[PDB]
């Protein structure tokens, strides 16, 4: 997962 | 938007939607090319390709369950660009380059259709 | 093999797909969440949830065209978690993560439920 | 375009  | 992303949802995605094709579940589609069949999912075609996104949009054609392509189409050349529109792999060689390249033209592949022009390119 | 791979194609497939779910295109089946309902193609719910997964290889279930889930299930949570599937996108927020795990728990939506637990035992 |  990310901080997009 | 506040969001997180998964980074690879849309590659796990894909490779579900070519397992379900391999496996024949929910294909809602013919491809007829030279006598040779394909089956498929309409919506996969579309998200890939201007032609079937056409295609499937009209409101008489979107009720078909056969589509039959130009007679000029090559049976390998659409395998190679149906096998792509599900993996994001090109199986691109001197041999299928040519057919390669005027099937998705047909078909509409932007992307497809310039990684061909530049290969040619080079080769010249 | 020697095939060439385009990095953004599995990417640039979903936000089509998620083109043809908002302007509601080829969508062949409505979820029903303690009555809000949600437009959706089948396929995209079966590469994102292993619930889904299992009710449309049901030789029965796969030809409905509604499905009813359980009255615990929160229409918000199944809401973000639907963008999710089409997006690669999560709006977890603190007021909306007990339900949006549970919705995943229920979905089998595995990555999603390891990010909510994560971000819980952050807060504790 | 890469090299997978
Ligand atoms: O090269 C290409 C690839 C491609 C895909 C599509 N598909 C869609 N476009 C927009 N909203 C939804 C969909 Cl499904 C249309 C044109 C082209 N041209
Ligand atoms: O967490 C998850 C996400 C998920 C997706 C699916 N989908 C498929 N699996 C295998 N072949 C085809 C499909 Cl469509 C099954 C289980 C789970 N569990
Ligand atoms: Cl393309
Ligand atoms: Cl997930």
């Amino acid at each position: 997962w990310v901080i997009p | 938007d506040s969001c997180i992303q998964f980074t690879r949802h849309a590659s796990d995605v894909l490779l579900n939607l070519n397992r379900l094709r391999s496996r024949d579940i929910l294909t809602d589609v013919v491809i007829v090319v030279s006598r040779e069949q394909f089956r498929a999912h309409k919506t996969v075609l579309m998200a890939c390709s201007g032609l079937f996104y056409s295609i499937f949009t009209d409101q008489l054609k979107c009720n078909l369950s056969v589509i039959n392509l130009d007679p000029e189409i090559n049976p390998e050349g659409f395998c190679i660009l149906l096998d792509f529109m599900y993996t994001s792999r090109l199986n691109l060689r001197e041999g299928n380059i040519m057919a390669v390249m005027a099937t998705a033209m047909y078909l509409q592949m932007e992307h497809v259709v310039d990684t061909c022009r530049k290969f040619i390119k080079a080769s010249e």
